[PDB]
RNA sequence: CUUGAGUCUCGUAGAGGGGGGUAGAAUUCCAGGUGUAGCGGUGAAAUGCGUAGAGAUCUGGAGGAAUACCGGUGGCGAAGGCGGCCCCCUGGACGAAGACUGACGCUCAGGUGCGAAAGCGUGGGGAGCAAACAGGAUUAGAUACCCUGGUAGUCCACGCCGUAAACGAUGUCGACUUGGAGGUUGUGCCCUUGAGGCGUGGCUUCCGGAGCUAACGCGUUAAGUCGACCGCCUGGGGAGUACGGCCGCAAGGUUAAAACUCAAAUGAAUUGACGGGGGCCCGCACAAGCGGUGGAGCAUGUGGUUUAAUUCGAUGCAACGCGA
């Protein structure tokens, strides 16, 4: 991308809700080409969710993605021949991208003896903000706030 | 610009601080001809004007003091 | 632990180093703190970051005199010079009004010599 | 009255008052040569610019 | 005789020079007013000041040196050079319209004067800066660049020195030869005059014609076309050295060779290469991602080692599951 920018590639919506936002997440989730292995995690774990955890499964999914968001990113750049940590805001898609893959990434440390289990507690955990993915957004938060000399 | 030829008037005067002003920043530094738009032979007697009544306490040299 | 019910901070500013200073209009130091004073030492030193820690730190040491309106002059063209108005500006300190009091000498002295690099 | 665009006030009077580029100007001892050879080439530059 | 040169009357601009006053900003030091732990320094440090109070901050004083911006592509001076303001003595240039002298001119070997900075002598003065020097660093070294200090010196008076890339690398005077855009400085005229539009000078910047030049370039301020006079050059090193003379307190300057040595040394431009010179523009080059290698076991190739032999080849990318 030094000519002309593709940007990124667009994706069908998802089979069982019509989402684009659960079928990126899917997606994101899948190993090795496997997407049917992963969407059968997904959607079970959103189905407990969506009996237990909350009311809808399809609004907790946001419930806890606006919930693990990041604002500001320091995206290191040397201006003029200096390490500087400049922090700069990130867009709304990116945003969701990174906060799905945030929470994919601390369901993976879960345990719990599963992988629908690990999605489902982790997910409803970072909807009432207390998650191991929600920290990952305060540390970037962190960083942001510590590197604020750069602007 | 170039005021001292249109009035046409031959001597500038260190007495004079009202038309002093106009060619004095906040900060009582002369302003360049390339800014005011005043001739050389008339941008040199503002200078000497300027500096003749700084002596005289009519005008300061900096901002502070 | 007494009041002046005024202040005039001074912040004085080097290319190496930025000192944040409350006064009495009097020119009577109240409370004073550097930005090589605030764990900063070296490159780590001259840095608004440093400053803007340094302003606080003054602004805190100070506190007990219960200082609100304070004029800032500043003062030297190193970094930070602006930070540490904004550091200090925290706290409610009301602002009146800012002035830049650089020594700029009339073609007085020689300065030392360019250095090679 | 509002403490954020009184500091970019602040940068107007300062900047265009030059008293940051006098600073490092009077930093370092320049040779009254090199003030002149200086001065020749910006003349030279700054006018050789706006015939071409 | 009056056209060259010069004089007189009237003005204009100017860091022209000498002398004497003087003001404001800043630095440093001193004394204190408040006040607390750092200051200062650099690639990063340390030496260096600081708890006997530093630095920071305010007040008052001392002192030396230099004059922010105005400031210029500006001006003046024979050149070196000359920059706050005021006074005093003073040199030159230029313009206007006249009057006057009547070739009184140009150049100039020796000669005489002036002549940046450093340096020298005597007597001062000394804030900052800063050879030598002292310490702290860097480095393989580091008698350096970097840092904290710091002496002569820089400043003043009177003498000496007489040298610079003292350069426009271009001697002085005069005449002649297409133009364009400027700056600075006088001045005639005319608009109704304020502005404004025409004429004529002084100096000065930049393009460019003819011509000239090896080329670069110069180009009405010639390096063009000519005249008058003076200085100077004769291959590169040796050598602006030796010897002698003159000059200097001294450092040294000036005038100025030869033996010997080499077959070149050099000027400008050209084509590439190179630059720890620029400007730019592409590539899974990086960034953004996903998955690996590097650890384990094995498979395979290579090196090495071993062997009677471990057949030969391929070896940075571009050899090593390669020839096979
Ligand atoms: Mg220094
Ligand atoms: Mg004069
Ligand atoms: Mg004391
Ligand atoms: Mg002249
Ligand atoms: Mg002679
Ligand atoms: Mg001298
Ligand atoms: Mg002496
Ligand atoms: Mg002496
Ligand atoms: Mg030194
Ligand atoms: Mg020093
Ligand atoms: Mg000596
Ligand atoms: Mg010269
Ligand atoms: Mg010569
Ligand atoms: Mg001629
Ligand atoms: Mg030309
Ligand atoms: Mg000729
Ligand atoms: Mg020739
Ligand atoms: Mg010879
Ligand atoms: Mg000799
Ligand atoms: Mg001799
Ligand atoms: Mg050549
Ligand atoms: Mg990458
Ligand atoms: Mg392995
Ligand atoms: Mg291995
Ligand atoms: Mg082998
Ligand atoms: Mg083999």
């Amino acid at each position: 991308p030094r000519r002309r920018v593709i940007g990124q590639r667009k994706i069908l919506p998802d089979p069982k809700f019509g989402s684009e936002l659960l079928a990126k997440f899917v997606n994101i989730l899948m190993v090795d080409g496997k997407k049917s292995t992963a969407e059968s995690i997904v959607y079970s774990a959103l189905e407990t969710l969506a009996q237990r955890s909350g009311k809808s499964e399809l609004e907790a999914f946001e419930v806890a993605l606006e919930n693990v968001r990041p604002t500001v990113e320091v995206k290191s750049r040397r201006v003029g021949g200096s390490t500087y940590q400049v922090p700069v805001e990130v867009r709304p898609v990116r945003r969701n991208a990174l906060a799905m893959r945030w929470i994919v990434e601390a369901a993976r440390k879960r345990g719990d003896k599963s992988m629908a289990l690990r999605l489902a507690n982790e997910l409803s955990d970072a909807a009432e903000n207390k998650g191991t993915a929600v920290k990952k957004r305060e540390d970037v938060h962190r960083m942001a706030e510590a590197n604020k000399a750069f602007a | 610009f170039c005021r001292f030829t249109a009035e046409g008037v031959q001597e500038i005067d260190y007495k004079d601080i009202a038309t002093l002003k106009n060619y004095i920043t906040e900060s009582g530094k002369i302003v360049p001809s390339r800014i005011t738009g005043t001739r050389a032979k008339y941008q040199r007697q503002l200078a000497r004007a300027i500096k003749r009544a700084r002596y005289l306490s009519l005008l300061p040299y900096t901002d502070r003091h | 632990r007494k009041q002046v019910s005024d202040g005039v901070a001074h912040i004085h500013a080097s290319f190496n180093n930025t000192i944040v200073t409350i006064t009495d209009r009097q020119g009577n130091a109240l409370g004073w703190a550097t930005a090589g004073g605030s764990g900063f030492r070296g490159s780590r030193k001259s840095t608004p970051f440093a400053a803007q820690v340094a302003a606080e730190r003054c602004a805190d040491a100070v506190k007990e005199y219960g200082i609100k309106n304070l004029e800032v002059m500043v003062k030297g063209p190193g970094p930070g010079r602006e930070s540490t108005i904004r550091a200090l500006n925290a706290a409610g300190f009301r602002i009146t009004n800012i002035t830049d009091v650089t020594p700029i000498p009339h073609n007085g002295c020689r300065p030392p010599k360019k250095r090679r690099v | 009255e509002p403490f954020d665009v009184a500091l970019r006030r602040f940068k107007r009077s300062c900047e265009k008052a030059g008293v940051l580029a006098e600073v490092r100007r009077r930093e370092f001892y320049e040779k009254p040569t090199t003030e002149r050879k200086r001065a020749k080439a910006s003349a030279v530059k700054r006018h050789a610019k706006k015939l071409a």
